[PDB]
């Protein structure tokens, strides 16, 4: 009956979005406007590692779904969505996003694209290749 | 201080190491290889070599023996089928000349699981009482909570 | 030569904080604990100097979180047994430097072990003078 | 609290150079803790820990000495090469102070064996005579242990043991006389000399009195050569000291087997001795009783009665109430039975659970034991059947039925029949088995078997295999004994119930085929009344006696 | 300094020890067990473990090996029948890993008796010349007079 199982303390700013990793549901990532997306585990209040996924705060975090896909995405108000590989820890590529602050960005699972939205009222689809 | 941490696959060796280094519980993959990291505890810098426990890699530990001041042997306390195998690996490890004076610390791990064997039980099964030639200690641990980990680093530092 | 069957000092569940067996009838933990649970269930939540359990007079007392036991024969009475039980309570109190509760016993596990062995020896009552026990034992 | 492996292991450092009284004493405390908390030592590490500790005996500290005595006794049997510790214990034992003296003799003597017996004797002789109770009593209990290893060494100590006996100090005497009786024994007469010496004396030692009462309880008239009376001038037959346990032990033996006859200041044939102690507190439990008494428990029974009967009725405390039932039971007899039965009827109202089963068993059990008629016993056995309906059991079907066929059988079946009206399948396998067995065996002409059959028929459907199998075989015997019955056997056996279940089928196929198919030479032979499978004694009554004030 | 003193029964081990501790010549009984005592010589406190030499006890010396800095091996110089036996005991003692670096001091004792073998004779019979792996010394002693005892403690302290 919605008791507080665990409290996660790690983020030092406004936690815009949370997503659960589909390869370990015990793991989730949270995006905060603190220019990181921190990968946390349930067991651990603290984020067990930090990724510095964006440069003007992270609105969103998403995983690219699947049993063999360790990916993060960060969206930021620097107009840009960035793709990261959580396995290698590098930034795979930067996506132009929109011509104005990228509100959110997400990965489509089946199709190779990223769908992003912006406060300019525009949504863009980018080929992920 | 130079530390070699080994044990069968899935005992929790990398979980232990990155709990110690990052205060975080990471999502491991089987280690085909080693991880090597430096950890600070109470003015000691422990260089820990976590060497994968699956068979192919197990065959390679002997290259990490030399220069080892202390050995962490991680055991999955919940796995009763493989305890004999652990005993066999560890016994001949004890016969290794490069490991001759190294401090021997057993971690009975996943103590958090309901049917985990106790540290005493594990001590009997691994034959720890029969080591008279060097320092040994057994410590119940849970690498996910962090329980027993620093008690281990403590014991080790008192070599 | 035999009076006391066993001495137990039990938490308020009947579980073994302590028991030392002046019988040869409980050496294994499973059964020592079963005995302890058995005597505690009858005797508890009715404090008197009498209980009859297992055809044996059981003399018991209580504290904040413990019930203290002497089990002895029932051809006797409470009062003979009680003298052992009073020594047991008293001697532990004076020895530990604090009244018998789970906390005093745990605080000094050694004082407790030694003190009880002086009181009963293989079911014969070795000592029954609290003062004597306490001097006799060294913390 | 602790782990046995770590503590047993770290103890091995003592074996080398480190002796550190603080560290080792702690490690020892931990060993005692592992046992106390409830754990079991591992043998290799134990054996190792034992050889290590002996080095620790060099350092003489009273706490370390103490740890060392308890730890070596506990670790003695799960250890090797223990013999080394004897010397160290003797060294400790001669050292003056009760901490060493008493605790060492006990630890030493436990480890000591007939070879080693000789060594401890000088120190033992010195420790036994002590009027300081610790040293002397530990040495006296120690001697008791040593009688096993070697008798002869211990025997020499009879003089030191006797010397302790002359104390009026409770321990020194209890231990001294108790031990002596065990030791000096080579014939009855020498022990009897030991007892007569103390016997004329008005002790202030209740324990000595008690241990001695037991030796004394039989008539001894050879105490110190000879004497003209079984006389015990120490409470056994006397009442020199009042104290309700000693008084009870003494009073029950003396009354109808004189340890000495009645004195104006020490009743010992008369019922009195118990009774003057009888109104009391919790203490009353010894006092109020009886056992034996002149000429019966019954004139005795009346005194005490107010006490036993009010507690038994009022107290729904288990601890008091139990003393009150045992005390009622004790003041009881053949005569008392009228009174005892109403009280026991009443008692279940205070504690009613198992205690309920026990009172309905007790009222029957008492009627069988103490005669108020065998019929009444059956009628009480009906009340037991009614009230519990399930805490009767299998042993009850055999015992009730065997007992019943002494007189009751026609009635019992009939009662049983009524009783069966109860509850179709919660009544249990056993009641159905009893009406079934009895209806089979009697073959009612006292009532129409048709009610019985109709009642049993329903019960079988939804109750266990053993009764359904019972029901077919009974029916077959029922066929062979009474011709009339055969038509009912056929409607019942064709059913999926009384045959064609599992066990029920196999027995049935046999029993049926023998009745149906075969000559019934076999069936005829088989029924000799249709009796039970075994005829034991009358089990209930003793069971019931202990079970009620638990 | 930790010292283990052994030798066959009747060699004079306890006589030696209590001469050293009490300056007295005591009336010994065979030692079924050990005596352990501390002796002060020139700023060193020697803890001497005198362990009985009769057969049953001889079987137990190995428990006193560990931690031993020096070994006093007492020989009765007057007993020629048992010298070979002494040689046999001492030789395999020399093979003991816990005794590996311990200083080896032989006391040829009862030198006071007319036919006592000389220390040189004893040195040949015990095979002392063939020890190259650690320090050894032989010293003629008389435990009753005290002769040679402190020359022993002296040599020992210079380990």
């Amino acid at each position: 009956k919605w008791s507080c199982s665990q409290v996660f303390e790690g983020h030092t700013h406004y936690v815009m979005q949370i997503v659960i990793n589909p390869k370990d549901n015990n793991q989730f990532a949270s995006a905060s406007l603190d220019r990181t997306i921190k990968v946390w585990q349930l067991g651990s209040s603290s984020p067990n590692f930090t990724l510095e996924g964006h440069e003007k705060g992270v609105n969103c975090i998403d995983y690219y779904s699947g049993g063999d896909k360790p990916y993060l995405i960060s969206g930021a108000d620097d107009r840009l969505v960035k793709i990261w590989d959580y396995q290698n820890k590098t930034c795979v590529q930067t996506l132009e996003g929109h011509a104005q602050n990228v509100s959110c960005a997400s990965f489509h699972p089946e199709l190779p694209i990223i769908i992003t939205g912006s406060e300019d009222g525009t949504v863009r689809i980018w080929h992920s290749s | 201080m130079r530390i070699l941490m080994v044990g069968l696959d899935g005992a929790g060796k990398t979980t232990v190491l990155y709990k110690l280094k990052l205060g975080e519980v990471i999502t491991t993959i089987p280690t085909i290889g080693f991880n090597v990291e430096t950890v600070q505890y109470k003015n000691i810098s422990f260089t820990v070599w976590d060497v994968g426990g699956q068979d192919r890699i197990r065959s390679l530990w002997r290259h990490y023996y030399r220069n080892t001041e202390g050995v962490i042997f991680v055991v999955d306390s919940n796995d009763r089928s493989r305890i004999g195998e652990a005993r066999e690996v560890m016994q001949r490890m004890l016969n290794e000349d490069e490991l001759r004076n190294a401090a021997w610390l057993v971690f009975a791990n996943k103590q958090d699981l309901p049917e985990a064997m106790s540290a005493a039980e594990i001590t009997e099964k691994l034959g720890l009482h029969s080591i008279r030639n060097r320092p040994w200690f057994i410590q119940a641990t849970c690498a996910t909570s962090g329980e027993g980990l620093y008690e281990g680093l403590e014991w080790l530092s008192n070599s | 030569l035999y009076t006391v069957k066993a001495i137990l000092i039990l938490d308020n569940d009947g579980d073994r904080l302590f028991a030392k067996y002046y019988d040869d009838t409980y050496p294994s933990v499973k059964e020592q604990k079963a005995f302890e649970k058995n005597i505690f269930n009858k005797t508890h939540r009715t404090d008197s100097e009498i209980a009859l359990l297992e055809g044996l007079t059981v003399v018991y007392k209580s504290s904040i979180d413990l019930y203290f036991y002497v089990i002895g024969s029932s051809y006797e009475n409470e009062l003979m047994l009680m003298a052992v039980l009073n020594c047991l309570f008293d001697s532990l109190s004076q020895m530990l430097r604090k009244n018998v509760e789970k906390r005093a016993l745990l605080e000094n596990m050694e004082g407790l072990f030694l003190a009880v062995d002086e009181i009963v020896d293989g079911g014969v009552i070795l000592e029954s003078d609290p003062q004597q026990v306490v001097h006799r034992v060294a913390l | 609290h602790l782990e046995k492996s770590a503590v047993l292991q770290e103890a091995r450092v003592f074996n080398e150079t480190p002796i550190n009284p603080r560290k080792c004493a702690h490690i020892l405390t931990k060993i005692l803790y592992l046992i106390n908390q409830g754990e079991h030592l591992g043998t290799t590490e134990a054996t190792e820990a034992f050889f290590a500790m002996t080095k620790l005996f060099q350092s003489n500290d009273p706490t370390l000495r103490r740890m060392c005595y308890l730890t070596i006794k506990e670790m003695s049997c799960i250890a090797e090469d223990v013999i080394i510790v004897t010397s160290s214990l003797t060294k400790d034992m001669t050292g003056k102070e009760d901490n060493y003296r008493g605790p060492a003799v006990r630890a030493l003597c436990q480890i000591t064996d007939s070879t080693m017996l000789q060594a401890v004797e000088r120190y033992m002789k010195q420790a036994i005579v002590d009027k300081v109770p610790s040293v002397s009593s530990s040495a006296l209990v120690s001697s008791l242990h040593l009688l096993k290893c070697s008798f002869d060494v211990v025997k020499r100590w009879v003089n030191e043991a006797q010397e302790a006996a002359s104390s009026d100090n409770i321990m020194v005497q209890y231990h001294a006389l108790g031990l002596l009786y065990h030791v000096r024994k080579n014939d009855r007469l020498a022990v009897s000399k030991m007892i007569s010496k103390f016997t004329r004396h008005g002790l202030k030692s209740p324990f000595a009195y008690c241990m001695m009462i037991r030796v004394a309880s039989k008539q001894l008239e050879e105490e110190d050569g000879s004497r003209d009376s079984p006389l015990f001038d120490f409470i056994e037959s006397c009442l020199r000291n009042k104290h309700e346990m000693v008084v009870y032990e003494a009073a029950s033996a003396i009354v109808n087997l004189p340890g000495c006859s009645a004195k104006e200041l020490a009743p010992a044939v008369s019922v009195l001795q118990l009774f003057c102690s009888s109104p009391k507190a919790a203490l009353r439990y010894a006092a109020v009783r009886t056992l034996n008494k002149v000429a019966m428990k019954h004139p005795s029974a009346v005194t005490a009665c107010n006490l036993d009967l009010e507690n038994l009725v009022t107290d729904s405390n288990r601890s008091i109430a139990t003393l009150a039932i045992t005390t009622l039971l004790k003041t009881g007899s053949e005569s008392s039975i009228d009174r005892l039965m109403k009280q026991i009827s009443s008692f279940m109202s205070e504690i009613s659970d198992e205690f309920k089963v026990v009172v309905v068993q007790a009222i029957s059990a008492l009627c069988q034991k103490y005669p108020r008629k065998h019929a009444v016993l059956m009628n009480f056995l009906f009340t037991m059947l009614r009230e519990e309906g399930g805490f009767e059991y299998k042993r009850a079907i055999v015992d009730c039925i065997i007992s019943i066929i002494e007189e009751n059988s026609e009635s019992k079946e009939t009662g049983l029949s009524h009783l069966c009206e109860f509850i179709e399948d919660c009544e249990f396998t056993v009641l159905a088995t009893r009406i079934l067995h009895l209806l089979g065996q009697e073959g009612p002409k006292t009532n129409n078997p048709s009610k019985y059959i109709r009642f049993i028929y329903n019960r079988v459907v939804l109750e266990h295999e053993e009764v359904r199998a019972g029901a077919v075989s009974a029916l077959a015997k029922f066929g062979a004994q009474n011709e009339e019955m055969l038509p009912s056997i056929l409607v019942l056996l064709k059913r999926c119930v009384m045959d064609d279940d599992n066990e029920v089928r196999d027995r049935a196929t046999f029993y049926l085929n023998v009745l149906e198919q075969k000559q019934k030479a076999l069936n005829a032979g088989y029924i000799l009344n249709g009796l039970t499978v075994s005829i034991p004694g009358l089990e209930k009554a003793l069971q019931q006696y202990t079970l009620e004030p638990s």
